[PDB]
């Protein structure tokens, strides 16, 4: 017999073992596909299917954009960019039909937050590029260092707190010609031009396709948050609601289409999947969605959420770092940047990389890629699955005037469409209604990735609906192991994270258990803490074991005072001290809470008790300066050379050219050869 | 002639030997661990890796029955505290002094409410 | 009074950033903003081509054809320790319990052998210095013996910093970093070439490695910790779960491989932040209890470390690796490609049936790690985790339709009935045991030969998979572009052993599938 | 040396040392230290960088 | 002292580290440093 793990789906439904078709469970260690060639096949692509559309030269960018939108109608199923601002409207305006007030309500809802909304707010959030110094950093730096620019330029409004004054600074900053940074080190110059730029500016990292600047961001979130309290108000919107909460929505759809269905009535379900969901659809689409929103509501409220689409139709995409080079005999190696990748020679690339820069010269501007249609991914999420929905919106039986009708679900790129119809021509008829109704709106379903069966099977954000169940199964487990704060909090947060896992992950209980046990594991093992009736040696073998032994109650000790593992599903929220609290002996107790002992800090999201455990752990010299001050005598060398050879060859240079020039006679030339064949003999053993 | 001279007196003591064959030239600058997972489980090998107050050396003794030193009068960073053994932290749980912990369950009550549910 | 202002270079931006024939954000927002719909869609659906449609090619019995998988020669062995090839030096360690030092039970189990010859090359690296590969094997047994010269014994070896490991380890082949300031004409400088990976055809070993780790050994390679008493109906049926799969996981090959994983990993990060710019020997090393139940430690072989001045996770330690084999390098060369194995001695096993000497072998190899990749090594339990949720989540699955759990059946039924691997006959079936073993030798290889083109085909199948399943059902399947879901699941098979064996299950299992 | 370290190990019971029955003709305070001497100096081993 | 060294040159050599050690800290004088360094060098001419 030869073991074949597939051979399963015979006897299994693939629905109910579709767990075994996930390979990792857990991020693997490579997550390749982020590199210069990949960010400028993104550029050529988001370009090509938006190529039919009007060219502009930018006034203040300097920069070729294309605008596809408003264009000429595909006649072929290639993915098109070519939306139409009349259609995108009507199917907004037929949604606002439908849900009546979603939109004025929603808004309201939206004033209310972008007024208390704070600075703090921006601080949270994934890799940031950080324009003040032209690179990617962590979030809560890139926005200090900003900040830090617009105190030093009039700008100071951002210090009120609030959020919508910070972007009231971004603004400003625009019309401003200079753009002055003190950078601790050095007085820092930016033309209004190249500013410009930088603001406008997406780039790639190594941690997503690229980030965008500080100045974008602000708006983003507020869009975002608009586009929340729409989503929040549709049914067919699987965002951003919780976990057992959207298992839900795939029954309710299933039993809205099939209850009605008669005798007659055929219902089909389409695994949907859309094709370059971020390189079709158009800055300028988003910006007629929300004027159309935010249509009789105050200018101030309209402008703030404008601001976002119109940066994003005119940004550019920087190349990453850029390409490294490699020669064979020479044994060399060097990295050409992207800010010098437009004044380089063409003639030093392979076949496949020539074509990719000879397509994106044109768009090329100031080491940059202009790049006016199309996005970056996972960045207007929500408001994208509005649009989703207002597609899925048109396939009430009213609006479609026919003997078929569609409902389904969407979240951003990914949906599930479920269309009904009388006979098979039928259904084939509301499909294509829906297929070609969506790329009126640069809506491009995958024909590739997406399928369509029966209704009572299909698959929506890796939900594997059969027959009513939905399967169960955690399709990302963290680090079980120890956190290394210290005995007390890793137990807390250890025991936590299984818990969190549990109601957020839908991790299944056997598994948590198993789960537990490795943590427990690691945990002993780490701590040296094995319970105290075991027989292993460690340094604190011998302490537990008396402690064990003066014990009564030993259900009452930690784990980490050699007690069992009382821990179980059930338990897993309560802090283990508050646990074992009644089980622990009256001078026991006594002594681990006892807030005179010398281990914690300071006499006084994981929930602790301070015990002796919440302990701190620890973050010649004449002989280390003694070597470091003869390597001066020598150096007032090569890098991976050890100190004693780049000493020794150093010497052998200067004995060589002191003889030819004749400083040191052949007796004084002599005995630095000796002497430097000594030191070798003292290295070798 | 003096330098090359004085690099064999250095290469004769063992202990400066083992500074110039394993030190590299990039190697120096620093002479002059992200994961805190790790950085845990090496200073949990260590002999002391807790850090106290200097009154642990009046509290608990410096070995215990067996003979294992609990503590050691090393230097820490910015005042007088000295290194402590985890064994310090279980010498103390089994011969420590005892106070009245009536006052904990009230202290933590927002705590303690997640066991009185269960 | 709030008040938010567009002017200035924003208000130009703005006016750009519209659609075409609207020159003037004022202009456009009075277009939307007395915009009422008079059927734009129904219109421009009559306007547009017919050719643009989404027609459904029905999926039936007949239309989906086998997976090509590549030709070219046979794909050779890319895991970092040998699987079902490996040899182990055991010695039983009863009365010391608990961390010990591997440096000396290495040590101790080498001394359990005294059948080393004279070590000849016996298939040798066609792309490396053979020579070295047997000076480095020589060099280790040297500096073992020399420890019991030294006064004081040491903690660890560090291996002294010879011509043949500086080569092994790839001192001093780092090229230079050049400023382009400075080299800004060179006429012979080409782009790091990402060359297309030459394809590799599907050897026999990968489902022989396979097979083997779904075996049982005589030997616990867990053992997990206690648990709080079961209350709750669900705490009842959970450990009822676990421990019956526990239980069968529990001596598994697969097992013996994550302990393998886990030590190495552990050993090779802890030298790699320890001692940075020493040679270090890290001794191969893992721990069972025997089926009658004595703490046995294992010694797989060596690994000599290289420089570890580690900065990011994705920096890199290389590393040699000298791994005791019984099996032959000249039954599947085409394996050892990386390798150059050595004939080290020879073994003696006086059977029932008389005696039977065994040459011994080392598969010595240049290889390299990243923190990233070790920690993943490090953390290969979750195979375990990953493993039991598969068989919970189908159990749970399985028991909907019925309502009723089918825990204690699944288990109990001492009738082989699930259908789990192929013979010349047909698909032949196997116990609950044979499919927990199966799906974590799985997990095991999953992570083992992690790769992204692993990635991809389990992505790309997964919906042909979920597709037949619909053919099955009955559901009457239709696809939009099939042979466009072909194209990206055959895109993702190059030379990666691993994923063309699972494409040469996945042919396997739609033959079957569609009867 | 490691023969008698791994017997020792073996006994987790050891107790607070006091003398029972001394030697009238002795210094027993330096009998008590030389044993307390002894245990010491056995778990200072596993301090030293390399074991002697 | 340095296990591969003779006795001559690993007395030799730990009398100019202590020669120049002894110069900075200030143990002996100028004139007791040039002696040492004088005497370690005919020494080393008999070698
Ligand atoms: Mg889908």
């Amino acid at each position: 017999m030869d073991v074949n793990p597939t051979l399963l789906f015979l006897k299994v439904p693939v629905q109910n073992a579709i767990s075994t078709t996930f390979p990792y469970t857990g991020d693997p260690p490579y997550s390749h596909g982020t590199g210069t060639g990949y960010t400028m096949d993104t550029v050529n692509r988001t370009h090509k299917y938006s190529e039919k559309g009007k060219w502009t030269t930018n006034t203040e960018t300097g920069a070729p954009q294309l605008n596809p939108i408003d264009g000429p109608l595909p006649e072929d199923n290639e993915p098109s960019g070519y939306a139409q601002t009349d259609c995108v409207l009507e199917a907004m305006a037929f949604l606002e039909e439908s849900h009546p007030g979603i939109f004025e309500n929603s808004c309201l809802e939206t004033m209310e937050i972008v007024q208390q909304t704070r600075v703090d707010k921006l601080t949270q959030g994934r890799q940031t590029y950080d324009w003040t110094l032209n690179r990617n950093q962590p979030a809560a730096t890139a926005l200090a260092n900003t900040i830090e620019v617009f105190r030093s330029n009039g700008l100071t409004a951002n210090e009120s707190g609030r959020l919508i004054d910070f972007l009231k600074d971004v603004m400003d900053s625009m019309d401003k010609e200079e753009m002055e940074i003190t950078t601790h080190f050095k007085k820092q110059r930016l033309n209004k031009r190249s500013y410009l730029i930088r603001a406008l500016t997406l780039n790639t990292m190594t941690k997503a396709i690229a980030t965008p600047g500080m100045q974008i961001r602000g708006f983003v979130y507020f869009v975002e948050a608009l586009a929340r309290s729409i989503c929040e108000k549709l049914e067919q919107s699987g965002l951003p609601v919780g976990g057992n909460e959207k298992k839900a929505k795939l029954a309710n759809v299933v039993r809205k289409m099939m209850t009605n269905s008669q005798d007659t009535e055929l219902s089909f379900t389409i695994t949907g999947d859309n094709t370059k969901w971020n390189e079709n659809q158009n800055p300028r689409m988003f910006l007629a969605m929300i004027t159309y929103i935010t249509r009789n509501q105050p200018e101030w409220f309209r402008n703030v959420l404008s601001i976002a689409p119109i940066m994003f139709s005119n940004k550019m995409a920087r190349l990453g770092k850029g390409y490294m080079f490699e020669s064979k005999s020479m044994k060399l190696r060097t990295q050409v940047p992207a800010e010098m990748l437009a004044n380089i020679d063409l003639k030093y690339f392979n076949k496949s990389t020539r074509e990719k820069i000879e397509k994106i010269r044109p768009l090329l501007i100031d080491g940059t890629a202009s790049l006016s249609p199309g996005m970056m991914m996972g960045m207007f999420n929500m408001l994208s699955t509005v649009l989703g929905v207002s597609i899925l919106n048109l396939g009430q039986k009213k609006y479609t005037k026919t003997t078929y009708w569609w409902d389904g679900l969407q979240s951003s790129d990914d949906f599930a469409l479920i269309v009904n119809a009388p006979n098979h021509e039928g259904i084939q008829a509301g499909v294509d209604r829906f297929y070609r109704t969506c790329k009126l709106v640069g809506i491009n379903m995958s024909k590739k990735k997406s399928y369509i069966n029966r209704t009572g099977t299909f698959e929506f954000t890796s939900f594997f609906y059969r027959y009513g169940f939905v399967a169960n199964f955690s399709m990302e487990l963290p680090s079980f192991g120890v956190s290394g704060i210290n005995e007390s909090a890793d137990m807390s947060v250890g025991v936590t994270v299984i818990k969190n896992n549990m109601i957020n992950n839908d991790l299944g209980p056997a598994t948590a258990q198993m789960a537990l046990q490795l943590f427990i594991k690691d945990y002993r093992y780490t701590y040296r803490c094995h319970r105290g009736d075991t027989q292993i040696q460690t340094r604190r073998a011998f302490e537990l074991k008396k402690l064990w032994e003066q014990t009564r109650s030993k259900a009452g000790l930690l784990v980490s005072d050699g007690g069992p593992n009382l821990y179980n599903i059930r338990n897993l929220h309560i802090p283990e001290v508050c646990l074992k609290w009644e089980l622990m002996d009256e001078d026991y107790q006594g002594r681990l809470c006892n807030p005179m002992n010398p281990f914690v800090s300071h006499k006084e999201e994981y929930d602790a008790v301070a015990t002796t455990h919440s302990w701190i752990p620890k973050r010649d010299e004449q002989m280390y300066q003694k070597c470091c001050n003869l390597f001066e005598k020598f150096f007032p060398p090569v890098g991976i050379s050890s100190m004693v050879e780049a000493m020794v060859s150093r010497a052998r240079i200067d004995a060589r050219i002191d003889f030819e020039s004749g400083r040191i006679k052949k007796e004084e030339f002599a005995e630095i050869m000796k002497i430097c064949s000594t030191i070798e003999e003292l290295r070798r053993q | 002639m003096e330098r090359i001279k004085e690099l064999r007196d250095l290469m004769s003591q063992s202990r400066t030997r083992e500074i110039l064959t394993k030190t590299t030239v990039d190697h120096m600058a620093i002479i002059k661990e992200k994961n805190p997972a790790l950085r845990m489980k090496w200073m949990m090998a260590m002999k002391y890796p807790i850090t106290a107050d200097k009154r642990i050396m009046e509290m608990i003794p410096e070995r215990n029955e067996q003979g294992q030193t609990l503590w050691s009068k090393t230097n820490d960073a910015g005042s007088d505290r000295v290194m402590v053994s985890p064994l310090a932290v279980t010498w103390w749980n089994r011969n420590g002094p005892t106070t009245s912990t009536v006052h904990y369950p009230k202290v933590y009550k927002t705590y303690f409410e997640k066991v009185e549910r269960l | 009074e709030e008040r938010f202002e567009i002017t200035g270079t924003m208000r130009r931006l703005a006016d750009q950033s519209l659609p075409p024939n609207f020159s003037s954000l004022e202009n456009f927002r009075a277009y939307v903003d007395g915009f009422e719909p008079n059927g734009c869609i129904e219109g421009k659906l009559s306007q547009m081509s017919k050719e643009v449609n989404a027609r459904i090619e029905p999926f039936l019995r007949t239309t989906p054809r086998p997976l090509r998988l590549p030709d070219g020669p046979p794909c050779s062995q890319r895991s970092k320790f040998l699987l079902m090839d490996a040899l182990k030096l055991s010695i039983e360690d009863p009365s010391h319990e608990g961390e010990g030092i591997p440096l000396y039970d290495a040590i101790k189990c080498m001394k359990t052998f005294f059948g080393w010859k004279e070590p000849n090359i016996i298939k040798p690296h066609e792309k490396g210095i053979n020579p070295n590969y047997l000076l480095t094997w020589k060099q280790v047994l040297a500096e073992l013996q020399d420890i019991e010269n030294e006064e004081k014994i040491p903690r660890t070896k560090n291996m002294k910093k010879t011509s043949q490991l500086k080569w092994a380890l790839g001192e001093n082949m780092a090229p230079e970093k050049v400023d382009f300031e400075d080299c800004k004409d060179v006429n012979d400088l080409k782009q790091y070439d990402s060359d297309e990976p030459e394809p590799r055809s599907l050897a026999c070993w990968i489902q022989s490695e396979f097979n083997k780790a779904c075996e049982l050994t005589d030997s616990s390679w867990v053992e997990l910790d206690e648990i709080g008493e079961d209350v709750a109906p669900i705490e009842h049926i959970a450990s009822m779960r676990r421990n019956y799969f526990t239980a069968e996981v529990s001596h598994c090959r697969a097992t013996e491989y994550i302990m393998k994983g886990v030590y190495i990993n552990t050993a090779l990060l802890n030298a790699s932040c320890a001692a940075m710019d020493d040679f270090q020997l890290i001794p191969m090393i893992s721990k069972c209890r025997t089926k009658e139940g004595r703490r046995k430690t294992n010694l797989y072989g060596f690994i000599i470390k290289g420089r570890s001045h580690l900065r990011n996770d994705t920096d890199v330690v290389n590393f040699v690796s000298m791994e005791f084999s019984l099996t032959d390098p000249r039954l599947e060369p085409h394996k050892w490609e990386k390798y150059c194995v050595l004939e080290i001695g020879d073994m003696l096993l006086r059977t029932a049936v008389g005696q039977v000497s065994r040459p011994m072998f080392l598969y010595v190899r240049t290889n390299g790690t990243s923190k990233i990749k070790m920690k993943w090594g490090m953390e290969m339990r979750r195979c375990l985790l990953q493993s039991l949720q598969q068989i919970e989540s189908m159990i749970e699955a399985e028991s909907s339709v019925k309502e009723k759990d089918l825990t204690k059946e699944f288990f109990e039924n001492k009738s082989e009935t699930w259908p789990i691997g192929e013979s010349p006959k047909g698909v032949e079936e196997g116990s609950i045991g044979k499919v927990c073993r199966t799906l974590l030798a799985k997990s095991v290889f999953n992570s083992l030969y992690a790769s992204p083109q692993l990635e991809g085909f389990s992505a790309e199948s997964r919906k042909l998979l979920l597709i037949v399943q619909a053919l099955r059902d009955n559901l009457e399947p239709g696809t939009f572009d099939l042979e466009g879901l072909y194209e990206a699941i055959e895109e993702c098979l190059i030379n990666d052993p691993w994923v063309l064996l699972n494409a040469s299950w996945f042919n396997s299992f739609l033959t079957h599938a569609l009867r």
